RNA sequence: UCUCAGUAUCGGGAGGAACAGAAAACGCAACGUGAUGUCGUUAGUAACCGCGAGUGAACGCGAUACAGCCCAAACCGAAGC
RNA sequence: GACUCGUACGGUCACUGAAUCCUGCCCAGUGCAGGUAUCUGAACACCUCGUACAAGAGGACGAAGGACCUGUCAACGGCG
RNA sequence: GGAGCUUUACUGCAGGCUGUCGCUGAGACGUGGUCGCCGAUCGGUGACUGCGACUCUCACUCCGGGAGGAGGACACCGAUAGCCGG
C-alpha cells in the first residue's frame, strides 16, 4: 500500500497539529556490551550451551508497520502502533 | 647496602633476558636429561630458598622436580553423560603444577617434610620446581627454633593435605575477606564449592 | 556400536601378535669399525619363518655367528665380505657410494647403519642408478625413485626366493599354514557379511555396503574402511 | 543449560580431634569495627537462572571461647649447630 | 604399544567368491581425490575509529575447507 | 516408559586436517607501514612491524657403539582458532 511521505497530525510533544515526516525505522547496530552479551560469554562452555544453543528463525507472512513519525517543526519523533502491510510504498 | 641475594632476585624478574637467559639455556639441555626428582645440593635461588625456610644446614634438603605443561591427561567417558560432562580437552586439573610437582618431591624423601618450593623455570613441554624439604627426625632440625614446629606430629604428610604454602593460596586462602566465603576454614566444610 | 576388527588389532593381544618366539634373526648388516672389510664364511642356508624365504648362517673371521639376508645364488662355502673396500659379488654388503651404477641391490638402509630397510623381500631389488658425493638415487620395488645417502649400505645381487607369488594357495588349509607364521588375523569375514553394531558395512536385508566406499583420510579409527582416501577406483577410465 | 550434586563412588593423607587463624580484612562510610572456628540470627534477604523449574551467600548483630607471635632482609660476620 | 626378529614377491583396508565364456553405457547427485585466476574462508599479530586504558565497531592479509574445474563406478548407485 | 540400531534429526564429544602463540636461536633480500636522526613536504639514515622469498647452527628430533652423519627453528610437545567428524 502507499502512503504520503508528509502529512499534517498530531504532535504529541508539541501538543498541537503540525506537518509530520514519516520514515521506516533502520536498525541500530549493537554495541555488543549488553548484560545479555556478557553473559552469553560467561555461560557458555563445554557442551550445550541452553538457550545460547538455539537459533533463531521464522517469519509471519506480513510484517506491521514500523515507522517512525517525526514533526518538522520541534524535530522530535514517535511512534505509532503499526498494522500488517506486505508492502509500504512512499508517495513524495 | 644492596645484599647479595638481592641481584639473584633481580635476575630472576626477567628468566628471557641478560646472563640468566643463557643460564637457563644451557642448563635446561641438563635437566631435560636429569629425572623426575633430582636431589641438589645447592637451591638455584638462594634467595627465594632462604626467604622461604631454606637453611644451609643438615637436615634441610632441596630437589628439582620435572612436571608436564598444560592440561588434565584425562580419559574420555566410556558411558552415558550429558553433553557438559563429555569434555576432555579443555578440563583442567584443580591442583597446580606446583603442587604437584611438591607432592612428586614428598614420595621420593618418604622421611622428609615439604616446607616450600618455587619456581626454576619452564621449557616448552615441562615445568620444573625446587622444593626444600626437612628431616624432622634429625636433631639439628629439632633443636631449630625457626624451623623445629615442622617436627610436630600433626605436620606429617603436610603437602598431602594442602598445608603447604602453594598448598594453602591454590586452596583459595590468600584472602581474609570477600571472595573467602566457600575456602576458609576448609573446602571440604563448605561442602566443596570454594573452587 | 562395537569397535570394529582394525581396532581390536591395535590392543596388540595374542591373535593379532606375531609368533615372535618362534622367528631366528632380526637381520641386519653386522657393524664394521670404519674404513675396514670383514669377511666371513657361509656356513649354511635355513628357511626364514619370518619371510618364507631362505637366509644365510655366516661365519665371519672375529669369530661373530649370525644369520644374513640372502640375495640369490650364495651357497655353502662361499665367501662374503662387509665393508668400503669389499669386492663387488652377489652377496657382499658396501655403501650405496662404492657399487656401480646400474647394479641391482638388496636390503637397502634409509639411514647410514641401520642394518637395512627397503628390498627384503623374495626376489625383489632396488636399481641403483646415480651415484654423487651428495645422493645416491636408487629404485625401489614399488617403483619409487628414493633419493638416500651414498653411505648407506646395501647388498648385492636380488633377494632370493623369486617367484614364490607364482604359486597360487589353491586351498585355504595352504594358506592357513602361512598365517599361522604371521602376525594376522585370519580368515576375513566382509564388513558387509556383519550387523551395524560390528562395522560401517553391517547390517540391511541384503549385503551391500550402504555408503560409498571411498573415505576421508580425516576418518577417524572406527570409521575409516573400505577404500581409503582414493585417488580413483575400478580399472577402466 | 539448569537440577539431582561437588551427592554416590574412587585416589591420597593427619589427629584425638582435624582444618582455619593474627588483615595488602571489613566498608551498618565511620570521629566506626579489629586473628580464626562454631552456634543463633541477618534471610530464603542480596546474588544466580531455557529470568523456567530451581539455586542461594556475606558484612553486621547476640553468643561460645579468646592469644598472640617467628622468619627473609637491612646492620653485624664464625661470635653458631 | 600391535603390525614388526616384518619392508611393496610386503603389510594394511575393502569388494567379489573355484574353473570356463564374459564383465556394456552413465561422473548429473552423493563419496573420494587432484587442481584452482577469481569469490568465500577463523584466531594471533598489524591498521583505523572508540576508550587518558579497556569493553566494542570496522579494515587489511588470507591456511585448511567451500564455491568453481577436472579425474574416478571391480566407488554409492543409475540404465525411463 | 526403556533399550539396541540408523541417518544429510537436534545438540554435543573424541579423532584427523589446517593457521597461530610458546619451546625458538644467527644472518640477510624484496616490499609496505608506524617511525628517529644525519638535512634545507623535500632525501642519506636506528628500531619496530605487515608482507613472501632465502641462507645458517645453537636449542629440539632422528641415525650411529663412537667419532660423526641427516634434519632444524621446522617437526615433536603444550595452548588456541577454522574445517571435516553417528
Ligand atoms: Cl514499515
Ligand atoms: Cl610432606
Ligand atoms: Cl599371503
Ligand atoms: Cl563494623
Ligand atoms: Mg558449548
Ligand atoms: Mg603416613
Ligand atoms: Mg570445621
Ligand atoms: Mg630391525
Ligand atoms: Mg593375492
Ligand atoms: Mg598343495
Ligand atoms: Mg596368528
Ligand atoms: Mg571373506
Ligand atoms: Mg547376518
Ligand atoms: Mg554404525
Ligand atoms: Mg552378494
Ligand atoms: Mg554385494
Ligand atoms: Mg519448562
Ligand atoms: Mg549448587
Ligand atoms: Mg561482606
Ligand atoms: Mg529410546
Ligand atoms: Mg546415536
Ligand atoms: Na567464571
Ligand atoms: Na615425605
Ligand atoms: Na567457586
Ligand atoms: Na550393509
Ligand atoms: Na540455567
Ligand atoms: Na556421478
Ligand atoms: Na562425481
Ligand atoms: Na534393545
Amino acid at each position: 500500500m502507499q502512503m504520503p511521505r508528509r502529512f499534517n497530525t498530531y504532535c504529541p510533544h508539541c501538543n498541537e497539529h503540525q506537518e509530520h515526516e514519516v520514515e521506516k525505522v533502520r536498525s541500530g547496530r549493537q554495541t555488543g556490551m549488553k548484560w545479555i552479551d556478557r553473559q552469553r560469554e560467561r555461560n557458555s562452555g563445554i557442551g550445550n550451551d541452553g538457550k545460547f544453543s538455539k537459533v533463531p528463525g521464522g517469519d509471519k507472512p506480513t510484517k506491521k508497520t514500523d515507522l517512525k513519525y517525526r514533526c518538522g517543526e520541534c524535530g522530535k519523533a514517535h511512534l505509532r502502533e503499526g498494522w500488517r502491510a506486505g508492502r509500504l510504498e512512499f508517495q513524495e | 647496602a644492596r645484599s647479595a641475594y638481592s641481584y639473584i632476585r633481580d635476575a630472576w624478574k626477567n628468566p628471557g633476558d641478560g646472563q640468566l637467559a643463557e643460564l637457563q639455556w644451557q642448563r635446561q639441555q641438563e635437566w631435560r636429561n636429569e629425572g623426575a626428582v633430582e636431589r641438589i645440593e645447592r637451591p638455584t635461588r638462594l634467595d627465594k630458598a632462604r626467604s622461604q625456610g631454606y637453611k644451609a644446614k643438615q637436615g634441610v634438603i632441596v630437589a628439582r622436580v620435572s612436571v608436564r605443561k598444560g592440561s588434565a591427561r584425562k580419559r574420555r567417558h566410556k558411558a552415558g553423560r550429558r553433553s557438559k560432562r563429555q569434555g576432555v580437552t579443555r578440563i583442567t586439573r584443580r591442583k597446580d603444577i606446583q603442587r604437584v610437582a611438591e607432592e612428586r618431591a614428598s614420595r621420593t624423601f618418604p622421611n622428609l617434610r615439604v616446607l616450600n618450593s618455587y619456581s626454576v623455570g619452564q621449557d616448552g613441554r615441562q615445568k620444573w620446581h625446587e622444593v626444600i624439604l626437612i628431616d624432622p627426625n634429625h636433631p639439628a632440625i629439632q633443636n631449630d627454633d625457626d624451623l623445629s614446629w615442622i617436627c610436630a606430629d600433626d605436620q606429617a604428610d603436610r603437602v598431602f593435605r594442602g598445608l603447604t604454602g602453594a598448598g594453602r593460596r591454590n586452596r583459595g586462602l590468600s584472602g581474609k575477606g570477600k571472595g573467602s566465603e566457600k575456602t576458609r576454614p576448609s573446602l571440604r566444610s563448605n561442602g566443596g564449592k570454594g573452587k | 556400536g562395537r569397535r570394529i576388527q582394525g581396532q581390536r588389532r591395535g590392543r596388540g593381544t595374542s591373535t593379532f601378535r606375531a609368533p615372535s618366539h618362534r622367528y631366528k634373526a632380526d637381520l641386519e648388516h653386522r657393524k664394521v669399525e670404519d674404513g675396514d672389510v670383514i669377511a666371513g664364511t657361509v656356513v649354511d642356508i635355513e628357511h626364514d619363518p619370518a619371510r618364507s624365504a631362505p637366509v644365510a648362517a655366516v661365519e665371519f673371521e672375529d669369530g661373530d655367528r649370525r644369520l644374513i639376508l640372502a640375495p640369490e645364488g650364495v651357497g655353502v662355502g662361499d665367501e662374503l665380505q662387509v665393508g668400503v673396500s669389499a669386492e663387488i659379488a652377489p652377496g657382499n654388503t658396501l655403501p650405496l657410494a662404492e657399487i656401480p651404477e646400474g647394479v641391482p641391490v638388496c636390503n637397502v638402509e634409509s639411514s647410514p647403519g641401520d642394518g637395512g630397510k627397503f628390498a627384503r623381500a623374495s626376489g625383489v631389488n632396488a636399481q641403483l642408478l646415480t651415484h654423487d658425493r651428495n645422493v645416491a638415487v636408487v629404485k625401489l620395488p614399488s617403483g619409487e625413485m628414493k633419493r638416500l645417502d651414498p653411505q648407506c649400505r646395501a647388498t648385492i645381487g636380488v633377494v632370493a626366493g623369486g617367484g614364490r607369488t607364482d604359486k597360487p594357495f589353491v586351498k585355504a588349509g595352504n594358506k592357513h599354514h602361512k598365517m599361522k607364521a604371521r602376525g594376522t588375523k585370519w580368515p576375513n569375514v566382509r564388513g558387509v557379511a556383519m550387523n551395524a553394531v560390528d562395522h560401517p558395512f553391517g547390517g540391511g536385508g541384503r549385503q551391500h555396503p550402504g555408503k560409498p566406499k571411498s573415505i576421508s583420510r580425516n576418518a577417524p579409527p572406527g570409521r575409516k574402511v573400505g577404500d581409503i582416501a582414493s585417488k580413483r577406483t575400478g580399472r577402466g577410465g
